């Protein structure tokens, strides 16, 4: 009972290291992006730009609304911050449980994620697993993309169900 | 950098398949938000059409993007559709949609001539907040803070 680590190309031809088991796949970078608080972007500067837009909209919403480039930027920034906060929260959750950021723990998490994905159809693209640590257990939640060949690629991991 | 046609293709793919590109390793909801908001500033009609399709889809795993779609409509010439959608769906809008709705009206309080609010919508929104406020996912939308801003903006209404 094992998973394999290989390199698979994305739509632009760029290779990504990927853990594979059965009919499921996890780009290994997902561990940093979603579970260990290293989501993309600089939180402090992102929040500063979002705040100035939010404050412009709060004080003058009609005028803010007139140029959709405002809504576009603000919403894009909001999703980046949202992805960072979910990822830092996940890192906090694993740390609280004593599941430190090591290769073996991250392999453990991925193996269990891959196991939970084996059934997944287009009828249900969401799974969850319990991982174990020195300071207790935690449930984590994954969402999956169903590919044209029916295999699954991990989209997201979060500490809470959505 | 995508044409409007390619952004539209990606959005129809997300609605039908759950991905914008089969071999994109990004979260497809992130890809879909890029496509939707890129479309909106280039092709308002098409951008707002796909906002509507996203709100009405029953086949989308993304929650954040339903907020986005609602939000772009609220801030567009088609705000009335978004008011109507909220009135008709308040009972079961998501966390993301509820927070956008509550935030929009908080902001609207500062407008010199805010749009007329449909009968009973604020009561519906508040009720839905009481149903969702204990959802452990709520904090990632700052629902509680947005609720306080809303209620503090409409205190006689509390």
């Amino acid at each position: 009972n094992s998973f394999e680590v290989s390199s698979l190309p994305d739509a632009n031809g760029k290779n990504h290291i990927t853990a594979v088991k059965g009919d499921a796949k996890i780009p290994v970078d997902k561990i940093e992006l979603y579970m260990r608080g290293k989501a993309s972007g600089d939180l402090d500067s992102l929040q500063a730009e979002y705040n100035s837009l939010k404050d412009a909209r709060i004080s003058s919403q009609k005028e803010f609304a007139k140029d959709p480039n405002n809504a576009k930027r603000m919403e894009v920034l909001e999703k980046q911050i949202h992805n960072i906060e979910r990822s830092q929260d996940m890192a906090r959750v694993l740390e609280q449980a004593g599941i430190v950021n090591t290769a073996s723990n991250n392999s453990m998490i991925m193996d269990k994620l891959l196991d939970s994905a084996q059934g997944a159809t287009s009828a249900n693209r969401k799974t969850s697993v319990v991982v174990s640590g020195p300071n207790g257990n935690v449930r984590i939640y994954a969402t999956w993309t169903i590919l044209p060949d029916g295999t699954k690629r991990l989209s997201t991991v979060t500490g809470t169900f959505k | 950098v995508n044409s409007t046609a390619k952004d539209i293709e990606g959005l129809e793919s997300y609605l039908a398949n759950g991905y914008v590109e089969a071999n994109s390793f990004n979260d497809p909801e992130d890809d879909a938000l890029e496509c939707l908001s890129n479309l909106l500033v280039k092709d308002s009609r098409g951008g707002l059409s796909f906002c509507k399709k996203i709100l009405n889809s029953n086949n989308i795993d993304g929650v954040f993007i339903k907020g986005s779609a609602l939000n772009f409509l609220l801030l567009s010439e088609q705000w009335s559709y978004a008011f109507e959608y909220l009135t008709s769906n308040a009972d079961n809008i998501t966390l993301a949609e509820l927070e956008k709705a509550l935030f929009y009206f908080y902001c609207a309080k500062n407008e010199t001539d805010p749009y007329p609010v449909p009968e009973g919508l604020f009561k519906k929104l508040m009720k839905r907040y009481e149903e969702l406020k204990n959802d452990p996912d709520a904090k990632f939308y700052h629902l509680h803070e947005t609720y306080d801003d809303f209620s503090k903006a409409y205190p006689l209404n509390n």
